[PDB]
């Protein structure tokens, strides 16, 4: 869920 | 919530603050896997700095986190596109993917199904041209694009105060710029119906890469692979 | 040159005299249905329905000035969107369901009868509860819907000045969509919002124009009418 | 002469 991650940061 | 009580001046520097730098690709005469992975690598690239330019996008980080995801995954191709059309407008007849990376039609034949795109991709910067389109208009049509595209697919009610938002915004701009109030609304009308068109050009472009990841020709990323899955469930 | 001398009014008259009449379909209620038989009924159904939006296109103003190879190719890029703006406009009084014809009225889980419709489906309800909540007015509707014949294949074309003509046709349907809602009691910031709200639908008519018109494409290859092979060629 | 083509002249 990489699209997930990069909104967290 | 706080991009409503926002003046349209501060929308504008907000957007334009908030724009992605212009990156570079990675001389060999090009062939059809070459070339599919230096846009694959560059479009790799760009997404990481869209997701942070979506972050700063008013209105877009009070929405949930699976909406944000929604909205990315639906628009993420058209948002690429409107970024290379904008970035080709000073060069007619070229498609500038990056500073380095300049490219004509005749180029885009080195991959099967490449030139009908980069036609449309061409032919939707020389409308640019010819109606002249200014940055302030293209980063309200960039972030319209965010967060319109997905908006069918309240959370609602905000997204569509924010778009009311931006259209106060676009019509602020163009009363700047001495347009009349027929002109105004003409105006509008025309740079809104260009987005049908980009998004026709990013369907046709979403057909062609999830045939290069079957003929599995150039071995695309995990993002891009999970952006593109996106598009099929 | 008589559609840039038309009042707004006089344009309005003229798209609303122009509109295609509801053709009801073969359907009958005998039958459950198979998936070829409401694939069949909606193919026939989209079949006649095109014949009539031939004709009403020669009737909206400006598209009898342009050439007969721009004619052809305006409508082949448009024919679906136009199909299904019709079909989210009859189905506003009928929430979640769609109504293809007087006699055909369907809601989603019947969509399900055909493999992958379903998604169309509720892409087609959540335009038609747009227009809903937006109270869309038939005025409106006959704009939107003429926008989409001249403007869906404009980008896809020395000499070029007939795009011009084409432009300035498109100011035109804009002026009157400004010049409806101007007379609905609207302010000057309401009319230029619901302007883009209006728009911003004809995106994702596009896009759902663009999935059909691969569903469309995979049930040719997998076993319609002439007239629409003919235009699901076009896409090819 | 397709039938579109044929079907905007008559
Ligand atoms: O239709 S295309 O010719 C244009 C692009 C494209 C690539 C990067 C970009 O910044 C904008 C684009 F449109 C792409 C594209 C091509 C390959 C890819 O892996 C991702 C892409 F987006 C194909
Ligand atoms: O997306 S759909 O469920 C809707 C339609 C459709 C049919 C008739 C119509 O007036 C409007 C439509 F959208 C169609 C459609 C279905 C079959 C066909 O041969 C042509 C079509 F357009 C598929």
């Amino acid at each position: 869920k990489i699209l997930h991650r990069l909104l967290q940061d | 919530s706080l991009a409503l009580s926002l003046t349209a001046d501060q929308m504008v520097s907000a957007l334009l603050d908030a724009e992605p730098p212009i990156l570079y690709s990675e001389t060999r005469p090009f062939s059809e896997a070459s070339m599919m992975g230096l846009l694959t690598n560059l479009a790799d690239r760009e997404l990481v700095h869209m997701i942070n330019w979506a972050k700063r996008v008013p209105g877009f980080v009070d929405l949930t986190l699976h909406d944000q995801v929604h909205l990315l995954e639906c628009a993420w191709l058209e948002i690429l596109m409107i970024g290379l059309v904008w970035r080709s407008m000073e060069h007619p007849g070229k498609l500038l993917f990056a500073p380095n990376l300049l490219l004509d039609r005749n180029q885009g034949k080195c991959v099967e199904g490449m030139v009908e795109i980069f036609d449309m991709l061409l032919a939707t910067s020389s409308r640019f041209r010819m109606m002249n389109l200014q940055g302030e208009e293209f980063v309200c049509l960039k972030s319209i694009i965010l967060l319109n595209s997905g908006v069918y697919t309240e959370e609602k009610d905000h997204i569509h105060r924010v778009l009311d938002k931006i259209t106060d915004t676009l019509i602020h701009l163009m009363a700047k710029a001495g347009l009349t109030l027929q002109q105004q609304h003409q105006r509008l009308a025309q740079l809104l119906l260009i987005l049908s068109h980009i998004r026709h050009m990013s369907n046709k472009g979403m057909e062609h890469l999830y045939s290069m990841k079957c003929k599995n020709v150039v071995p695309l990323s995990d993002l891009l692979l999970e952006m593109l899955d996106a598009h099929r469930l």
